[PDB]
């Protein structure tokens, strides 16, 4: 499920990044805002580099919710052994934030892809 | 954790099942509503145009 | 060897220190959001969909931060 | 095994340097919450819900760093 | 022994290091507390339930990290 | 030996700079979600500065991930 | 062995990103506050926060290039 995600991933931003320069061939360019100053086409960390970020951060969701289980292997050896209902209410608390990060996850990505979209036709 | 999370669920769709009952509502039972308030007010029409 | 192995637990012990940032990002947003919404009328949508969509993007430095130190031990 | 076994009690303790943004993640949406209840009146639900939700997702920092510190031992 | 009984005591002193985030949380919900009481009149209860158990929730950090101190010392 | 020992450590100490970058998300956030409720700026206008000082303050957080992938 | 110290400069070295990062939020925290006032909008407000920006980023490509000519010379 891990390299599953991150191959995914990587397919997405390819497509973000494909979409944007095939519509810059005939709605001119430029993306850059001038303020009588220079030195903007050194700072190109967005829009290509920009992908590759939101891709690696968006498809490390199913990173991060795999380790959250994983790690009750530890506090099982111990509460098995002050009393142990603790980790009852400390792992339902844990699950219910990662099932509630997938939806806040889905709703950071179709965000950005608004951005790349919205800039493209102006 | 598999236990408390379906003990949990179960709470939780119980509450949502009333909360989607009364949502649909004002969508699905308003369309009853508005169709009827809407055939009265025609045949009110009708009946003041065949007078 | 010896010293590759060695390097492998300090490396996951560094690279845990971006949790600051990430885990004060997520109080930095709710803050903001409790204390304004008390000043009418920002309560349902409107500022309900950039407290959802902000959270995650200061928690997705801590996700991937995360990737590093388990990839190495 | 020599160097492993000492980078892994070193490994534990530099890795829990993220308790500080988590500490202070909870006393920051405690700090916003106590002062906007006096403005009236923001008491039964509405800001009480998301100060229970803030909270978890502040305190989510500071349960999977001590996850790394924890298998290290 | 040797290697790994002089990475037990420098063990103990590095995990130390999150107690800035507990004694500083103590401060941050008594500053608020103490200047929002002055607003009239907050004083039982509502505003002392939320000082007494946000209290509770920032100093689980400092006790959570010092027992993993006090295990390799012991 | 020494060189492959020292790439774990290339890996550990670069990943220092997501507190700039995860903090940055909120500082922006902060402030968009507290002006909007002042009426009206609410699409457009302010959405526009924060999406866009959004991406240049996540900018820092991929710099600083290439230089510790190409060691690891 | 000069090959061990040369990973260590690339590491150590990015300890600055944390002003950058943390620099971008703050002149737009301030952008976005002042312009909800009215009515910094064309212009004035938005022409500073371009030329503000690079002030603060230069920092950071400075620090970037150290760790980078140690990579690579």
């Amino acid at each position: 499920i891990y390299i599953i995600g991150i191959s995914v991933s990587l397919w997405i931003g390819l497509t973000i990044l494909g979409l944007f320069l095939n519509k810059a061939v005939f709605f001119s360019l430029f993306v850059p805002s001038g303020t009588p100053l220079p030195l903007v086409p050194v700072l190109v960390l967005i829009e290509l580099l920009s992908y590759t970020a939101r891709a690696i951060s968006l498809g490390l969701r199913l990173a991060a919710n795999t380790l959250s289980g994983h790690l009750l292997m530890s506090i099982l050896g111990n509460l098995v052994k002050i009393f142990g209902l603790i980790p009852l209410a400390g792992i339902f608390a844990i699950v219910i934030l990662e099932f509630a990060i997938a939806c806040i996850q889905a709703y950071v990505f179709a965000i950005l892809t608004s951005s790349y979209l919205k800039d493209s036709i102006y | 954790i598999l236990l408390v999370t379906f003990l949990g669920f179960i709470a939780l769709i119980s509450k949502t099942v009333a909360p989607l009952y009364g949502e649909m509502a004002k969508n699905r039972t308003d369309h009853v509503v508005g169709l009827l308030n809407q055939a009265r007010a025609d045949h009110v029409n009708a009946v003041k145009t065949r007078i | 060897m010896q010293l590759v192995l060695a390097a492998k637990y300090i490396g996951a012990a560094i690279a845990t220190i971006g949790l600051t940032g990430a885990g004060i990002g997520i109080a930095i947003v709710f803050a903001a959001l409790i204390n304004g919404t008390s000043r009418n009328p920002s309560l349902r949508n409107t500022l309900f969909p950039f407290a959802i969509l902000g959270f995650a993007l200061s928690e997705a430095t801590g996700l991937f931060c995360l990737m590093i130190s388990f990839l190495l031990l």
